[PDB]
């Protein structure tokens, strides 16, 4: 009797659905995106796949943000990880509606947490298959959080999903130990384009296209930003001769 | 996995002499066996070694200049 | 929300029966073994308590509930389809009963709204019917005690002595062994002993044995004086003390 | 045997167990005469097909020097008159007859099985093995020193009636070696390859989860193809840690 | 099975091996409940086999434990003992 | 055909397949908890897995706070584990809306019970592939162990267990307290407590963890918390002197 | 009923299944208590010494006195009587087999 | 941070040295082990550990030694078989001494739970130092 694919209450004799296992398969189809735990703030970096020319850079970004303190990346398909960010926008202002204050990490991380696990339950909905990956500072510190397909998140000193994934959780792990204290927010941009040219190698078909954005305390304010400027123009000439 | 391999019998027992015959004779490396078909779906621990097939090359549909070459 | 099943999952099969029903049956059989036997002064209700580990404290289940007490009950069968219908029971013999007549239901009444209330969820769609089987025994100030013996199907019977579970077998010949309408309601006790007792294959002691009886209307359980109308719960719950007590009368 | 007890290693914790209810009763039957007891017949090894069954097969015969007796299930369900009958029966005899003999079977999940109904469309060769199984243990005439191993995709799926003790006391599972028992597997397949003073043998160890002599062989086959475009006649010990990755992938 | 049932299959299996007097048949009686014929020989059959792997002609009382506990599971599988849901 | 591994309809064996296959799934992370209660008060251990170093160990946790007073511990994946752990918050809270006071410790597990059979006997729900381990200080009986099966089920325990490895860690449990005749473990400061499930524990599995290994949770009487990384390193040096 | 049928047991030899049925009430009457006297107790132990003896094995009748699990603390003279019969197998000789009939006459015979 | 561990040792070593030799070395222990302790990374058991072992003989009677030698094998530790390598050459010392250190031998062995309870999987020291002990009841 097969057929266990079918439906998302249907539950495998080994106890594990097969609709979670192939939500995985559609992460590794997507462009890949990575991230870095800071301190007093947290960076969030990906690339994008060039078609042609036609494309016009700075226009498009698969980076979202909630408010103005929160910044959101997912790898995946296009339509779900945008409509799971703005589930938690329309729900960070009823935040503020009843308690006037800013929707901080841990708040934030259970209220995008509650609709994945909702749509396991119900057969007649389809589950999100992009890994959200959210940061951002509140009164107690910065913190990243990596989502699951299947509802799982837990605390990530580094965030690594995509195809990419496995060349860029190798260099994650390597700079906790050699900055186990901290890292500071213009470096990490530096150290997160190295990363995104190391995955590059199954993308070399086409071309590239870094964007970049972290928020933090000391700089930003808990403000998202975009890297612009001279900060963009030499964090990928930092890498570029590195990764070559 | 499943149990209905009784109209599949004859199927079930094709794969299973071809693991049994690749066993008998391991000094030899002139015979070769090769399948060409559209697409991998199940897998096997028993498939995958040597003398078998080990070795997946992908055969995409050719590309802008690959479709120059072969039709000049 | 929204739900999108609103069909039947019981439907007519082609022998001419309904195979929900029928396959809810295997579940009543093999459950737990229990017992009932209806006196002329009273009505005895005995089960046994299996626990799957000797570390569960068998005295936080309870396998004889109490809805109204002028009732004794047990349940053959699923425990969460039981529970269910402990709350929805009490709700329609309180709000929907107490909150209108300002008394406590009956036998035959309280039977008649389980049974409609099992039969919500056999019908109605995207839901699993109830395969739990109760045994509903009180007594009523004209027709006396009644005891019926309700079914997962949703259609209760009346009996004077019946006993299903496991060994509900060779449990209704031992019902109908020795009885009469001399019966009390402590002679009826150790026929319920001896009856339930080929059915343990574990420890017996009042532990591990659930005896409950319907008396008269005890003051000491009631809780205050002074009013001659209520003289108290007619239904009591013995204790681990008294069961053993008369294990040795046998 | 070509194959010999120390290529099987990461198995040892099974290599002992089944040493002593097969080497020992077999090339020692009379230990037991005196006590009254009697040695088991089959062994069951099940697990995924294609690792470590074919080493197991040759190594039991290779510590003995006695006849293998490989029985493919291919050649066992055919149509003809009094065709599985005649290998097991002949197979009896032989091993009678024949004391040195050691019977293999492999995969008999096709000769076997519990079915659905346990009706039979076309089904009687499936009966007609299994039957002729249990009826040869359990009669006047039984095998002292004569040892048949099986082999399954999964235990549960067998007839529960072999399971029993009685005409089958082994039954023994094949889970993937330990980490300190790949390092003598990798000593002796890549001995063969040509290679330097220099080969890390400790860098796959941390990568192998569960590699036996047949996987490491896909891993030689991507290191000769790397000792041309070089221009050499060896590898370096990089060439090993790059090759066990590969396959860690694909497998556990 | 009963206590005396299964005794009667330990005091005859038994009575043609060699055994100890220190190994004690009792404790492998009440301890098993619900083993057939077989089962219940196989355990003076494998503590033969045991005795011969540590080189003994007799059956001890630690070959019996250690031959039990082989034979004392025979259900390996959950989900049981389930009269709810 | 295949209908009844699909959808929970009754068997010709009048077994439910689709809630039997969601327990198999609480032993995906192989946690083994149990739970022992002292004289006023009542301590859990958590066993805690940490396959990757990125991950926080402050951020994860198996052993939750429902209140100041009852916790939870729940063995499986985190996505039915917040199913089950936001409605768990929620009838905690409803109660002393309605009611007052504070809720007792077999009131929440039957409130979780009829919730667990929601899913089990609607269609459209999927059974939790979690098992829920309630243990609090009661106003009245002390210190009390609740364990709600998905099943929806729930019956006071003495000292239960989770995991694959339950059969092992219950055996032990069965010795210690015939000896004794008593069911909870009788000791007046609650540091020994967490010292007593430990050896138990050790002796069951046949390992040692670290700090970051494991989760020890403590309910006192009316107070509730959770050991941090640097008290349960002190549990582990404190029981290493003597025995 | 095992007694009873451990009786029908006796004049047809076969006394190795004979010892189950005696061994069986020992440990049934042990556990009734006041229900069994001293010497109706005594009695039965007599069945399964006197069943061994049939049997002709020494080693399990001094596992019975010796170990005070298989003894339980009971004693009288009729059950040092099978002790001297046991002993007196081992010689071969009949002057200790009439020993105990004269002295043990009383409950042995 | 690479060899820095390893120079920390001597630097006590040389200057006063006077009955303190026990809580200035033991308690260095207490602040390492933490987070190393993976293959290579050992800067102090196995090798500095035993050295401590060395500083703490010819110092005190055998008596205090052998109650303190305890104590690293009681709470933590990493390797009983480390152990094993230094109740071997404790037995050396004794041997060349002899004098008062006939009665020290018997005391080590029933002092040191390793040599009572099972530890670890290597047993070889166990068994070693009990035939030491039959040599002395025989006589």
């Amino acid at each position: 009797g097969t057929g266990y694919d079918l439906s998302n209450s249907v539950f495998s004799p080994d106890g594990r659905n097969f609709q979670v296992e192939y939500a995985v398969k559609a992460v590794e189809n997507g462009t890949t995106s990575i991230g870095i735990k800071c301190n007093d703030g947290v960076v969030f970096a990906v690339e994008k796949l060039i078609t042609s020319k036609l494309l016009v850079p700075q226009k498009n970004v698969k980076i979202q943000v909630v408010d103005r303190h929160i910044g959101c990346v997912y790898s995946g398909l296009i339509p779900d990880g945008r409509h799971l960010v703005n589930r938690g926008r329309e729900e960070a202002a009823s935040f503020k509606k009843l308690y006037k204050t800013p929707i901080p990490i841990p708040a934030f991380a259970d209220r995008l947490g509650q609709y994945v696990q909702a749509h396991t339950l119900y057969n007649s909905v389809r589950p999100f298959g992009v890994s959200t990956i959210f940061g951002g500072v509140d009164k107690n510190g910065a913190h990243l959080y990596m989502l699951e397909p299947s509802g799982s998140y837990w605390g990530y000193k580094g965030a690594a999903t995509g195809k990419g994934r496995q060349s860029a959780k190798a260099e994650l792990e390597k700079l906790v130990d050699h900055h186990p204290e901290g890292l500071s927010a213009r470096e990490a941009v530096k150290q997160a384009a190295k990363i995104i040219y190391l995955a590059h190698e199954d993308n070399k078909e086409k071309d590239f296209e870094l964007e970049i954005s972290w928020c933090s305390l000391s700089e930003t304010n808990g403000l998202h930003k975009f890297v612009k400027g001279d900060l963009l123009q030499e964090a990928i000439d930092f890498a570029q001769k590195e990764i070559n | 996995f499943d149990s209905e391999k009784s109209g599949d019998r004859e199927v079930q027992r094709t794969m299973l002499e071809l693991l049994n015959q690749l066993d008998g004779f391991s000094s030899d490396d002139r015979v070769k066996v090769l399948a060409a078909t559209n697409r991998v779906d199940v897998l096997d621990p028993a498939l995958l070694r040597s003398g078998r097939l080990d070795r997946k090359i992908e055969f995409p549909l050719p590309s802008e200049d690959s479709r120059a070459q072969i039709l000049q | 929300m929204t739900d999108r099943y609103s069909f039947s999952l019981t439907t007519f099969s082609p022998s001419g029966k309904l195979g929900q029903i029928d396959y809810a049956l295997t579940a009543v059989k093999q459950g737990v073994t229990s017992l009932g036997i209806k006196a002329t002064n009273g009505v005895v209700i005995a089960t046994e308590k299996k626990s799957s580990s000797p570390l569960a404290m068998s005295e936080t289940l309870s396998k004889v509930s109490l809805l109204t007490p002028d009732i004794g009950a047990v349940y053959s069968g699923m425990g969460p389809d039981y529970r269910v219908l402990v709350d929805k029971s009490r709700k329609v013999a309180h709000t929907s009963y107490k909150r209108i007549y300002g008394e406590y239901p009956p036998t035959k009444l309280l039977v008649s709204e389980v049974a409609k209330i099992m039969q919500e969820a056999t019908q109605s769609g995207g839901v699993r019917p109830f395969g739990v089987s109760l045994l509903i025994a009180g007594h009523d100030e004209f027709n006396g005690f009644s005891l019926y013996q309700v079914d997962p199907s949703g259609s209760y019977f009346p009996w004077k002595a019946t006993a299903i579970g496991k060994g509900s077998v060779a449990a209704k010949t031992f019902l109908e062994k020795r009885w009469n309408d001399e019966l009390e309601l402590e002679d009826a006790i150790h026929i319920a002993l001896l009856t339930l007792k080929e059915s343990v294959e574990g420890e017996f002691n009042g532990d591990t044995i659930e005896l409950a009886i319907i008396g008269d209307e005890n003051p000491d359980l009631l809780g205050y004086t002074g009013i001659p109308t209520d003289k108290g719960p007619r239904f009591r719950k013995l204790t681990s003390q008294e069961i053993n007590d008369r294990l040795e009368a046998l | 045997g070509e194959i010999t007890f120390d290529g099987i290693g990461g198995l040892t914790e099974q290599i002992r167990e089944l040493r002593e209810v097969i080497e020992l009763p077999l090339k020692n039957p009379e230990i037991f005469q005196r006590v009254g007891i009697k040695p088991p017949k089959g062994v069951l090894l099940y697990g995924p097909p294609g690792t470590g069954k074919t080493l197991l097969a040759k190594a039991v015969a290779a510590t003995i020097g006695a006849n293998f007796i490989f029985s493919p299930a291919s050649g066992i369900v055919d149509k003809y008159i009094g065709e599985s009958a005649r290998i097991i029966r002949e197979m009896f005899a032989y091993a009678k007859e024949h004391e040195p003999c050691i019977i293999f079977m492999d995969e008999v999940d096709a000769i076997g099985g519990r079915r659905f109904s346990e009706g039979t469309s076309a089904d009687r060769e499936i009966q007609r093995t299994l039957m002729e199984l249990l009826t040869q243990m359990d009669g006047f005439d039984n095998l002292g020193q004569t040892k048949i191993i099986m082999a399954t995709n999964r235990p549960d799926t067998l007839d529960p009636a072999l399971l029993r003790p009685g005409r089958l006391d082994r039954k023994v599972e094949i889970p993937l070696p330990n980490e300190a028992g790949r390092l003598e597997i990798f000593k002796i397949h890549t001995a063969k390859v040509k290679k330097t003073g220099e080969f890390d043998f400790e860098a796959a160890v941390k990568m192998s989860d569960g590699f036996n002599g047949a996987d490491i062989r896909n891993c030689a086959t991507e290191a000769g193809f790397f000792a041309i475009r070089d221009d050499r006649d060896h590898i370096n010990p990089d060439d090993l840690m790059k090759a066990v990755r590969k396959v860690a992938e694909v497998k556990k | 099975r009963d206590r005396r049932e299964r005794r009667l299959i330990f005091g005859t299996i038994a009575s043609k091996m060699s055994l100890a007097p220190e190994a004690d048949l009792d404790s492998l009686i009440i301890r098993n409940d619900s083993l057939s014929g077989a089962v219940i020989a196989a355990i003076m059959q494998e503590a033969g086999l045991r005795a011969v792997r540590k080189n003994r002609y007799v059956i001890l009382q630690s070959d019996l434990e250690e031959a039990y506990a082989t034979q004392v599971k025979t259900d390996n599988t959950v989900d049981k003992f389930d009269f709810y849901k | 055909a295949g209908y009844d591994r699909h959808i929970t309809i009754f068997s010709p064996e009048g077994r439910l397949y689709q809630v039997e296959y969601a327990f198999k799934a609480t032993n995906q992370t192989n946690i083994n908890s149990l739970a022992v209660r002292g004289k006023d008060c009542t301590v859990v251990i958590s066993q805690k897995k940490v396959p990757d170093k990125l991950l926080d160990p402050t951020t994860v946790s198996y052993i939750f706070c429902i209140s100041r007073t009852i916790g939870m511990v729940v063995n499986g994946p985190i996505p039915d584990a917040r199913n089950a752990a936001l409605r768990a918050k929620a009838e905690a809270a409803e109660f002393r809306y309605k009611y007052g006071y504070d809720m007792p410790c077999d009131v929440l597990a039957k409130r979780m019970a009829n919730l667990s059979q929601i899913y089990t006997q609607r269609a459209y729900m999927r059974p939790l592939g979690v098992i829920l381990t309630f243990v609090s200080v009661d106003e009245e009986l002390g210190p009390s162990i609740y364990k709600t099966d998905p099943a929806g089920y729930y019956v006071g325990y003495k000292a239960t267990a989770t995991g694959p490895k339950q059969q092992e860690i219950t055996t032990n449990l069965e010795n210690h307290f015939k000896k004794s005749k008593i069911d909870h473990i009788n000791e007046e400061s609650w540091e020994k407590v967490v010292e007593f499930a430990i050896t138990h524990m050790i002796d069951a599995l046949g390992t040692e963890f670290s700090k970051n290994d494991l989760e020890v949770g403590v309910a006192t009487k009316d107070k509730f918390f959770t050991l941090s990384a640097e008290n349960i390193e002190e549990r582990l040096v404190a029981i290493a002197e003597q025995d | 009923l095992d007694l009873m049928s451990g009786i029908l047991h006796c004049e047809d030899k076969d006394y190795k299944t004979a010892f189950s049925y005696f061994f069986e009430s020992f440990e049934s009457y042990h556990n009734l208590t006041t229900h069994n006297s001293y010497e109706k107790a005594c009695q039965v132990l007599k069945y399964m010494l006197l069943s061994k003896i049939m049997l002709n094995l020494i080693d399990d009748v001094k596992n019975i006195l010796n170990a005070k699990y298989t003894k339980e603390t009971y004693q009288s003279r009729g059950i040092d009587a099978m002790k001297a019969v046991a002993e007196a197998y081992n010689n071969r000789s009949l002057l200790d087999f009439n020993t105990a009939l004269k002295q043990y006459e009383k409950e042995l015979m | 941070k690479d060899y820095s561990q390893i120079l920390k040792e001597e630097f006590p070593k040389i200057d006063s040295l006077a009955q303190n030799d026990c809580n200035s070395a033991l308690d260095q222990l207490l602040v390492l082990e933490k987070k190393t302790r993976q293959a290579s990374d050992l800067a102090s058991s196995k090798e500095v550990l035993a050295k401590i072992v060395d500083l703490l003989a010819s110092r005190n009677k055998w008596d205090d030694l052998n109650e303190q030698l305890t104590l690293l094998s009681k709470k933590h530790g990493q390797l009983k078989l480390s152990i094993q390598y230094m109740i071997q050459k404790v037995m050396e010392y004794l041997k060349s001494s002899k004098s008062l250190d006939l009665n020290t031998r018997i005391s080590v062995i029933e002092t040191i739970r390793v040599v009572t309870e099972n530890k670890i999987f290597v047993e070889v020291e166990r068994a070693r130092v009990t035939k030491d002990l039959v040599e002395i009841k025989k006589e």
